[PDB]
RNA sequence: UGUCGGCUCAUCACAUCCUGGGGCUGAAGUAGGUCCCAAGGGUAUGGCUGUUCGCCAUUUAAAGUGGUACGCGAGCUGGG
RNA sequence: GAUGUUGGCUUAGAAGCAGCCAUCAUUUAAAGAAAGCGUAAUAGCUCACUGGUCGAGUCGGCCUGCGCGGAAGAUGUAAC
């Protein structure tokens, strides 16, 4: 609602592509195509974006209001793209990345690799750091999770795979 | 995980939810207040 | 919270000093710890400045009451006033020495004569 | 544990529970505890309510309590045919109507007051509610 | 930047002082000593505040400030501990010449405009500890 | 100055009186003085959250009655045993 | 409408004894406590007692709890 | 998110934050002798409270209508 109501500018050399309920958003970062839900309605004017709802329905302007957070992400995105850090916490935590494939050295016996979807690049500053770029923020974000998957950071030393701002927090051993 | 049929708020920062039709109590703080009804 | 019988009785104070005063600045008050502050409230009771920080849309209020108009526009931002009920300056040669002490906030606007004094030439003053 | 000191009978017709309540207002304390559904409420029940909220007030302002278990219920042991008489005096209860009145309470700020019948009526068997004395 | 009460021309001992401004880079015998020197004036059994100012190079400035609003109150009304049940039991008195006397020392000490305010503040601490003013 | 507007009662009894209540209206009588007594009905609500002040039962107030005023007390009033409700009212002429 | 227990044969449940997944812990690890999900398979030999039960000995990953005319005598036994 | 101030009591230490009692006054736009984490005690971290940006509705009770959880068993769905 008071999400749907703030319209959505969409800068020079963004490209908007509205056939039906499927929008397809062009641009310098690249190109990203969603299925809106059938109770939203979307319009361009100008050059901004407007989502309201469409009679018929009940829960419109929810839809709505996710609507406008979607394609205000999918605008972001193929201008300036996407990045999440992540960091290593822990000694003998290693991290390569070779094409799409990065190398994870967590202290399992066998080593670790995780295979990056399309659209996503993966860069390490360091031996300890990971950095993704992507358009896609549902996507980076969902990547992101799977490699804190392999080994979730815990209570205790902190060892493990966190986000580069994430709080963590532990507790003392049980005195004896 | 407290699995209980009454479920509370345990201190400020404990948020109710209804996920998949079921009612959890859900924090950020306390580990401990992590709730679901049953 | 203040109820509108408040805000009512505190326009007619900020008014009411408004019309008695000689020469007003306003100011940024944003970044600076309430012991600077207690400290330029010292060195106002000392120079017998009025020190306050008020409302923006109830000092359009206060100030309509004249001949202080030409200042609302200098209250968008947080905004901190020196009236100087005794003497006119030793509010404008406090404030940019404060400010320049501090090197935080800004002293944005002045006012003296019925007109609007632009940042650097608050010197006058 | 309350309990009639001498009866004129030591038993009783088990009766009916039937019609509503007298005694439907607050005439001595600010707050009372009045009972919405309908019920028996033995002298345990009551004490271990009385006692809840004499730990939630502190031991400070006043509480009354309206309510009396005067009739004897009986029951027959494990094991132990029909007839042969009637059962032996298990303990005793008090008959609640819809709109009694439990416990009187005042002395006290109101907010602590709900809380406390809260806590009270965590114990009793019957539905419940608070309720403040008013003018006439 | 740390601050302690410390009392006349004391220092150095290990709990109260050493520890607390040691772990800090603070040399603990020219502190203690020009504390000492300079608080010589004070009298013995006061605690008086001090504020140690600590800067990169561990060289440090400390302004020793007038005896407590609760320090000046126990020698005015001559007593030695304040009250453990304050306006509810009280220890001792003090005529407004000693909540002046006291509110000149923290009228260097103070906030307050006037000595009425330093007086009105020396008042505070004067319930605060359970002290009578008369 | 609390006034309370009414109409005159053309029915009566326990029927009456429950069919009353089913509408969110209730009875209350206006006896006193030399008169005859008056019985009329009212709006729960309106007179509920009126009551809902200390003054309603010390005060005259009014009742507007087919156009006609009359000025009375509130005199004894039967609620409902365990509800936010009122069965009734007795008001006596001021 | 044949009564306890053993024997032979089972079969169902799940309120799970083991193995499987998981949350929380006063979870350093090892080893646990408690709760959630799960019925696929597994689930001891003896001494004593007519025994079920129990107690004891020594096992095992564990020696689950119940239903079935306290399953099963036109299948066996007959100690009770 | 201030001064008196580490309020006094007590303690090897209590400094808003073991515990006991008071809980005042100052500069205030506002700042509890402090609502929680924190320390050997501090420091360190938010909160109450207020100024700014924002721009039109928001808060939580009362009374009711219909629904959700609470809700596990034995041949086969088997509680229209
Ligand atoms: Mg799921
Ligand atoms: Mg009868
Ligand atoms: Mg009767
Ligand atoms: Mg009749
Ligand atoms: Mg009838
Ligand atoms: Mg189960
Ligand atoms: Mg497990
Ligand atoms: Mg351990
Ligand atoms: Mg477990
Ligand atoms: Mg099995
Ligand atoms: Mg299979
Ligand atoms: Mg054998
Ligand atoms: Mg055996
Ligand atoms: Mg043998
Ligand atoms: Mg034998
Ligand atoms: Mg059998
Ligand atoms: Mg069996
Ligand atoms: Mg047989
Ligand atoms: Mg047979
Ligand atoms: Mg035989
Ligand atoms: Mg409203
Ligand atoms: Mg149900
Ligand atoms: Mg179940
Ligand atoms: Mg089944
Ligand atoms: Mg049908
Ligand atoms: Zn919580």
């Amino acid at each position: 609602s008071r999400v749907a109501k703030a319209p959505v500018v969409v800068p020079a050399g963004v490209d908007v592509k509205i056939n039906g309920q499927v929008i397809t958003i062009k641009g310098k970062n690249g190109e990203l195509t969603r299925t809106l839900n059938d109770a939203v309605e979307v319009k361009h004017a100008d050059n901004t974006l407007t989502f309201g709802p469409r009679d018929g329905y009940a829960d419109g302007w929810a839809q709505a209001g996710t609507a406008r957070a979607l394609l205000n992400s999918m605008v972001i995105g193929v201008t300036e793209g996407f990045t999440k850090k992540l960091q290593l916490v822990g000694v003998g935590y290693r991290a390569a990345v070779k094409g799409n494939v990065i190398n994870l050295s967590l202290g399992f016996s066998h080593p670790v690799d995780h295979q990056l979807p399309a659209g996503i690049t993966a860069e390490c500053p360091t031996q300890t750091e990971i950095v993704l770029k992507g358009a896609d923020k549902q996507v980076i974000g969902q990547v992101a999770a799977d490699l804190r998957a392999y080994r979730r950071p815990e209570p205790y030393k902190g060892k493990g795979v966190r986000y580069a701002d994430e709080v963590v927090r532990t507790k003392e051993a049980k005195k004896k | 995980m407290k699995v209980r049929a009454s479920v509370k708020k345990l201190c400020r920062n404990c948020k109710i939810v209804k996920r998949d039709g079921v009612i959890r109590v859900i924090c950020s703080a306390e580990p401990k207040h992590k709730q679901r009804q049953g | 919270a203040l109820n509108l019988q408040d805000k009512q009785a505190i326009v007619a104070e900020v008014s009411e000093v408004a019309k008695g005063a000689l020469s007003a600045v306003v100011a940024d008050s944003r970044g600076v710890t309430v012991d600077k502050m207690t400290e330029l409230r010292k060195a106002g009771r000392e120079a017998g400045v009025y020190m306050r920080v008020v409302r923006n849309t109830l000092l359009r209020r206060a100030v309509e009451g004249t001949p202080f108009e030409c200042l609302k526009d200098a209250f968008v931002g947080p905004t901190l006033i020196a009236y100087v009920t005794e003497h006119p300056g030793a509010a404008a040669r406090l404030f940019k020495e404060f400010a320049k002490a501090n090197a935080k906030f800004e002293v944005k606007a002045a006012a003296f004569e019925g007109e609007l004094i632009p940042a650097s030439q608050i010197d006058r003053l | 544990m309350l309990q009639p000191k001498r009866t004129k009978f030591r038993k009783m017709h088990k009766g009916r529970n039937r019609g509503l309540a007298q005694g439907t207002d607050v005439s001595f304390g600010s707050f009372g505890l009045k009972a919405v559904g309908r019920g028996r409420l033995t002298a345990r029940q009551i004490e271990a309510a009385r006692r809840a909220m004499t730990r939630a007030v502190k031991r400070q302002g006043k509480i009354w309590i309206r309510v009396f278990p005067d009739k004897p219920i009986t029951e027959k042991p494990l094991a132990v045919r029909m007839g042969k008489g009637k059962g032996n005096v298990e303990y005793w209860v008090a008959l609640i109507q819809p709109g009694k009145v439990l416990y009187e309470m005042d002395g006290v700020p109101e907010e602590l007051a709900r809380e406390a019948f809260k806590l009270a009526a965590a114990k009793l068997p019957i539905k419940t509610t608070f309720v403040t004395k008013t003018v006439m | 930047y740390v601050k302690l009460q410390v009392a006349a021309g004391m220092a150095n001992p290990s709990p109260p002082v050493g520890p607390a401004l040691g772990q800090q880079g603070v040399n603990i015998m020219e502190f203690c000593k020009a504390f000492n020197a300079k608080t010589d004036s004070i009298e013995k059994g006061l605690p008086i505040p001090v504020v140690i100012t600590v800067y990169a190079d561990r060289s440090f400035t400390f302004v020793t400030k007038t005896p407590p609003a609760a320090v000046l109150l126990k020698k005015a009304a001559g007593i030695k501990s304040g009250s453990g049940k304050p306006n509810k039991d009280k220890v001792g008195k003090i005529s407004r010449a000693q909540l002046q006397e006291i509110a000149q020392t923290k009228a260097a000490d103070m906030t307050g405009a006037d000595i009425e305010a330093m007086t009105r503040s020396i008042e505070g601490t004067a319930r605060s500890m359970g002290l009578v003013v008369e | 100055m609390f006034t309370i507007n009414a109409e005159v009662r053309k029915e009566q009894g326990k029927g009456a009186s429950r069919r009353l209540r089913a509408a969110n209206k209730f009875p209350a009588i206006i006896y006193g003085g030399k008169e005859a007594p008056l019985a009329i009905e009212l709006d729960h609500d309106k007179v509920m959250n009126m009551q809902a002040k200390a003054e309603f039962y010390s005060e005259v107030l009014t009742i507007v009655v087919d156009g006609k005023e009359i000025k009375v007390k509130a005199q004894d009033v039967q609620r409902h045993p365990y509800k936010p409700k009122l069965q009734h009212i007795d008001f006596v002429r001021a």
